[PDB]
């Protein structure tokens, strides 16, 4: 994190009492190349350039050496031209910035065309930056010809204008508030066990100031009540230099007032600023300093010297800014019936004719009708059916979100005597609320690994972008006219009416419709269940009955919603109306409503409001992975949730940064490449001069991807030493020195990376070749007061699972600390940037248990080294505390693979698991080693201390259990990313077991115990 | 027949019945052991409408049923009536039951090694797809390169056709012949680029074809995989 989670065990107050490659094919161009230059005089002069050559200097050389060829008077000075070539994204590119190195242009073949700036838009054409950042040239969009895409691009700027306006509104302060959000917890209240590190109620907080034209430091130590705004913290610093024997005190009291708001505090060592009236201890730095035995070190600094470096002013609307006859849907008489025509091909071997048919189904997550295959009749060759398929549903009863799912597929039964391919999904409704009709050709997707479920309605809706694929041609009914979903006006009418119909009560032979309710409505007991609980037919109906009573308990909504007969136009209209003015619910509850059980525009629209109002920028920054994950189930490009996210992300740069990486990391992923590509564009167009930093992180990550691509693969499977020879050489090269020095850490943009420590970066020893890089912190107040910077660039392991686990642990920890007491986890930094490409933060000063050996007791002796005598007691306080957290969490999340080279111990005494990857199911930990460190040395488990350890674990387990839901939902939202451990609710079931859930509280505490004082017991492998 | 029939599975939980009922006719059923227990509760899972419906069988004092007036008491007697009566939205009866049917070392080791190759074929499959798409996008870059050099010819006939005559008379020709050399390489150079693309084209068409084969075998392993998996647990 800040200080590398290194506790100073001493602070009882009293101090004074695709793929990369530069050039197609070749991973690395030779030290020198022949680049052919095609001149406007018409002549190819072939020019010999070193690869690092800048374009300014290639131009020079080209023009010098061109006047040695014919037609040379037929020239134009030199700087009139600007190179153009073809990049390996198959596009022609004007190379306006002529600092760009030859090795850096993503050229295809070494040639450059010389032309003239026709287009004359040096400015707008430098939205080549927008394409770079996104990775995908901006204008694969300009040539799309789908009205939804072109619409989105236009309509989404409303948000960009609005957001860019909000930023400048309140001129200079809001700009800084945006570029530098306050990094702040969401409750100002301090948990009592922190209060008791400042048992006075207050904290010592050094406040440095830079004085020399070449920096000179003054201290002023200062002491103040934890809960004191920075405004006031600046004051007490004034009243300390200013204090004087000539200065009376209303003389000082005034002029404090008068200078209090002309300064600004800043965390020393990184780019974090205290720009808001927040309780000093509410800032993560501060609370984190209390927590590690640390003296806050702030930097006083004049507001006006910060505001001078904030140049984002410009936002430009881009070049792409510039009624028939309808029947209201339910006028339509008689059932839906879709015509299946013919697939063009299919990859079956034909010497195996379990023949071929199209399975189909109308759906709303789970289907709203009996679903039906067409006759097997066709024996491939020319897969054709020509048949209409009859689905039993009135067209009037089609829900808004209703869509059709189909596949081509095969199964079995054929052994003995008893009784797949490619799937595709389609929105029965336009984004314009039209119900589709006519010719539809659908390119289908490949079946994803594992899922042999025959119909896959969780896969996206859309035709396959790749048209070299089996393609199923379709026909929907066409009525007299264009058929639209009815206006919201109309629906609310029908709702009203068919409840005024309801007061025709007459017992009847049914149970769903029935409406008082006695004391035995106590089925507020169901409101309390977790969202995977499973709701019985009896219960589903009980709910639709006492629906109008439900308003008095808002949080039933998810369950009531899963009880609506989503194929009843009556019931849905009535539901629509309840959702209309439903008391809003806690953000952690609304989120659920954005998974794929709740697809209905009205419902999801509601969640987005509950978020707009209640969810704080903190909590956003936290559950962001899910929110970005969950756009994938929005039916259309332009929806409420994007307009939300995107607005937030242009409004708070710290969100922005990750909003962007989380989207960029899946750009390789074709099912989602354009929705994300589209999203990413609007964001860069509107993000101000941050794009320039992002571009630098991208520039750098590519160099990194490429370098590792040679370290495995492109031979370089030489002696470890040889490989290192290459790395060292290659880093020294000037293209690389530029690319990889002085840019913001993707793990934390507040973390400036300066120049490399070349003699500290090395290739780790894994099959995949993980580059361990060290940068200087170029902050003035860096090395004392803070740190030097280590990250792992790892190219091969898919880091998403680790990412999510580390998210969940943070949250877990977050819960245990706010409940009071107090198990310290180490949610180290992890960020997925690409197709299995990622960055991991080095937690400096940790070693694997399986290093510490090179003793069964001497793990406890290693701990009594590093921690001397008195300090030593808190190392057991720490080790014991962290072991619990990971015992409890490791158990709940179900992590096997728990061997001593996966668990690390840090010098201060802290424990923390690393390298997760493998999820839930796909016993417990407790080796003697650990069990020896708890119970300071002894061998006798029945110890005074081990008893306490049990209370922590009991208290903790149950804390998570109370907070089941958040966790069930956090996992729930994940089901649409390529992650191969979370594809079904089936998969999530694991943690529903591990937290007992189905049993009582008292029962679950008993079961966990039935898990705790168990486990018991060469060490690299295991034997006898 | 009492606490131990065809459809009584008990020992299983929500996830297992979910997959056993997969794609079956309106009426496929079994009974289960419910979550919270008063010394015992039971759950019937009926097939209707394309979905699994959970129905709670109650106890209370010592008679069974679905709702308020609990009559049929012996667990089995309740299923023996069957669902028409209790609500009309469940009109279908209980058609399909479910029921049950390292010694078997040998008839599983095929599931090990045929699945060996399906986790090896999905690989060949994934890699080829990316790899093909690369070749597709490289071809795109080729034509585009080709279109530049071609346009360089245009930029040369014009510009040198009105000088293949001016230099012809200037008293000093001879320069015009060291110009043709450049045209000779230009047209020589384009031909190479055209071949380079061609060779890639007839590498894609044969890379593409290869992919169809990797698929063909996969769709033919797939169904044989499901049968062993099912000759195993049952």
């Amino acid at each position: 994190s800040y200080y590398h989670h290194h506790h100073h065990h001493d602070y009882d107050i009293p101090t004074t009492e695709p793929s990369s490659g530069e050039l197609w094919g070749i991973h690395l161009m030779p030290p020198r190349i022949l680049v052919e230059c095609l001149l406007p005089n018409g002549m190819i002069v072939t020019l010999e350039c070193l690869r690092e050559a800048t374009l300014i200097t290639i131009k020079h050389e080209l023009f010098k050496e061109a006047r040695k060829y014919p037609l040379h008077q037929l020239l134009q000075d030199e700087s009139s031209y600007i190179f153009v070539s073809v990049t390996q994204e198959a596009e022609r590119e004007e190379f306006f910035d002529e600092t760009r190195r030859l090795c850096d242009l993503r050229l295809f073949q070494p040639f450059l065309k010389v032309i003239e700036p026709v287009g004359n838009r040096e400015e707008k054409i430098l939205n080549r930056e927008i394409g770079f950042a996104i990775g995908m040239p901006v204008c694969e969009f300009d040539m799309v010809k789908d009205p939804e895409v072109q619409d989105f691009r236009r309509n989404i700027l409303n948000v960009c204008k609005e957001a860019v306006d909000l930023r400048d509104l309140n001129s200079p302060h809001s700009r800084a508030m945006y570029v530098y959000p306050p990094n702040v917890e969401s409750s100002p209240e301090l948990p009592k066990h922190i209060y008791n590190k400042l048992d006075k109620g207050q904290i010592i907080v050094v406040i440095w100031v830079i004085v020399s034209p070449n920096n000179d430091k003054q201290k002023y130590t200062l002491k103040i009540n934890h809960d004191c705004v920075p405004e006031q913290v600046i004051a007490e610093a004034i009243r300390k230099k200013t204090r004087s024997m000539l200065l009376s005190s209303e003389q000082l009291k005034l002029c404090v007032l008068e200078y209090q708001g002309k300064y600004i505090l800043k965390v020393c060592g990184c780019d974090e600023y205290f720009l808001e009236k927040y309780p000093l201890s509410q800032y993560k730095y501060i609370r984190s300093c209390i927590m590690l035995g640390r003296m806050p070190n702030l930097m006083l600094m004049a507001k006006e010297s910060l505001y001078s470096q904030l140049p984002m002013d410009c936002f430009t609307m881009p070049s792409y800014s510039r009624e028939t006859s309808t029947k209201s849907l339910w006028v339509i008489n008689s059932a839906l019936r879709i015509k299946i025509l013919c697939a063009t091909y299919v990859n079956v071997n034909i010497r195996d004719i379990d023949k071929i048919y199209v399975r189909t189904g109308i759906y709303h997550g789970g289907e709203p009708l009996c679903d039906n295959v067409n006759t097997q009749r066709v024996p491939c060759s020319n897969p054709r059916w020509n048949e209409w398929l009859n689905y039993d549903i009135y067209i009037p009863d089609l829900p808004r979100a209703a869509r059709l799912c189909l596949s081509i597929c095969s199964v079995k039964g054929r052994k003995g005597a008893k009784e797949p391919l490619a799937w595709g999904n389609i929105n029965l409704f336009d984004y314009t609320d039209t119900l589709v009709s006519g010719k539809m050709a659908l390119n289908l997707w490949p079946v994803p690994h594992g899922l042999e479920d025959l119909l896959n309605p969780i896969g996206v809706t859309g035709s396959n972008p790749n048209k070299e694929t089996p393609c199923l041609e379709l026909e929907f009914d066409w009525f007299s006219s264009v058929v639209k979903f009815p206006d919201m006006s109309v629906i609310e009418e029908h709702a009203n009416w068919s409840v005024s119909r309801e007061a025709g009560f007459s017992y009847s032979h049914a149970g769903l419709s029935n409406r008082r309710e006695n004391d035995k409505e106590q089925l507020k007991a169901i409101s309390t269940r977790d969202p995977l609980s499973e709701i019985t037919e009896q219960e589903k109906d009980f709910l639709w009955s006492h629906r109008h009573y439900c308003v008095t308990i808002p949080e039933i909504l998810p369950k009531l919603l899963l009880s609506v007969k989503w194929n009843s136009r009556d019931e849905v209209a009535q539901m629509y109306c309840l959702v209309k003015d439903w008391p809003p619910i806690k953000p952690e509850q609304a989120m659920e409503l954005l998974d794929c059980n709740y697809p209905d525009p009205m419902v999801r629209g509601f969640a987005v409001r509950c978020l707009e109002k209640y969810l704080t920028d903190d909590k956003l920054s936290q559950y962001l992975i899910q929110l970005v994950q969950v756009l994938k189930y929005e039916q259309y490009l332009d929806n409420l949730l994007v307009r939300f996210l995107l607005k937030k992300a242009l409004t708070n740069q710290r969100i922005g940064h990750f909003f962007f990486w989380h989207l960029k990391s899946e750009m390789h992923n074709k099912t989602v490449s354009q929705r994300f590509g589209l999203l990413l564009e609007s964001y860069c167009r509107a993000c101000g001069m941050y794009l320039k930093h992002l571009n630098r992180q991208v520039e750098a990550m590519e160099k990194l991807i490429n370098l590792t691509d040679i370290l495995k693969q492109e031979k370089k499977d030489e002696t470890q030493k040889v490989q290192m020879k290459f790395l060292v050489e290659q880093m020294r090269r000037p293209d690389f020195m530029d690319a990889l020095q002085g840019f913001l850490s993707p793990l934390n943009p507040a973390h400036q990376l300066g120049n490399l420590r070349l003699e500290e970066c090395r290739i780790m020893s894994s099959a995949k070749r993980p580059l361990w890089l060290n940068w200087e912190n170029p902050d003035i107040m860096s090395e004392l007061l803070f740190q030097n910077n280590e990250i792992i660039f790892k190219n091969g392991d898919d880091l998403r699972q680790d990412m999510l686990t580390l998210q969940i642990i943070r949250i877990m920890e977050n819960i245990w600390q706010n409940q009071g007491l107090d198990l310290r986890m180490l949610p180290y930094g992890c960020l997925s940037i690409g197709d299995c490409v990622g960055l991991i933060e080095v937690v400096r000063n940790s070693h694997t248990i399986m290093q510490i050996q090179c003793n069964s007791h001497t793990l406890h002796q290693w701990l009594k080294d590093k921690n001397k005598g008195e300090i030593y007691d808190a190392a057991i306080d720490l080790f014991t505390r962290s072991c619990a957290g990971y015992c409890v969490a490791t158990f709940i999340l179900g992590i096997g693979d728990r061997h001593n080279s996966n668990i690390m111990v840090k010098d201060d005494g802290q424990l923390f698991h690393i390298d997760f990857g493998h999820f839930l199911d796909h016993p417990f930990v407790l080796t003697q080693d650990f069990l020896i460190v708890i119970s300071k040395g002894a061998q006798e488990t029945k110890t005074r201390e081990f008893e306490r350890f049990q209370e922590m674990c009991y208290k903790a387990y149950l804390a998570i259990r109370q907070h089941a839901n958040l966790f069930i939902n956090l996992f729930s939202m994940m089901l649409g990313s390529g992650m191969p451990e979370l594809q079904s609710f089936d998969d999530i079931a694991y943690i529903r077991k591990t937290l007992a859930l189905d049993k009582t509280e008292q029962e679950a505490l008993e079961y966990f115990m039935k898990q705790m004082n168990d486990a018991r017991h060469d060490w690299i492998f295991h034997t006898i | 027949s009492l606490q131990n029939a065809e459809w009584y599975w008990g020992d299983i939980s929500r996830e297992e019945v979910n997959e056993k009922l997969r794609d079956t006719a309106d009426g496929t059923f079994l009974v289960r052991d419910a979550s919270t227990k008063m010394h015992g509760d039971y759950t019937l899972t009926l097939r209707k409408g394309g979905n699994n419906k959970l129905i709670k069988i109650f106890h209370r004092d010592g008679k069974y049923g679905f709702s308020d007036p609990l009559t049929f008491s012996s667990v089995v007697e309740l299923i023996n009536h069957y669902l028409a009566q209790y609500n009309p939205k469940l009109d279908v009866k209980l058609l399909y039951p479910v029921s049950k049917y390292k010694k078997l070392h040998e008839y599983n080791t095929q599931f090990q090694e045929k699945s060996r190759e399906y986790d090896r074929l999905y690989e060949e499959y994934t890699r080829t797809s990316q790899e093909i798409q690369m070749k597709r996008t490289a071809i795109e870059a080729f034509n585009e390169t080709i279109k530049i050099f071609e346009e360089q010819c245009q930029t040369q006939e014009r510009y040198s056709k009105e000088y293949i005559e001016k230099f012809k008379r200037e008293g000093n020709e001879k320069e015009i012949q060291r110009i043709m050399h450049n045209y000779d390489k230009l047209k020589s150079r384009i031909s190479e680029i055209i071949d380079s693309r061609r060779r890639l084209e007839e590498d894609l068409k044969k890379q593409a074809a290869e992919y169809r084969e990797i698929d063909k075998r996969m769709n033919s392993i797939k169904p044989d995989l499901i049968q062993l998996r099912k000759t195993r647990d049952q």
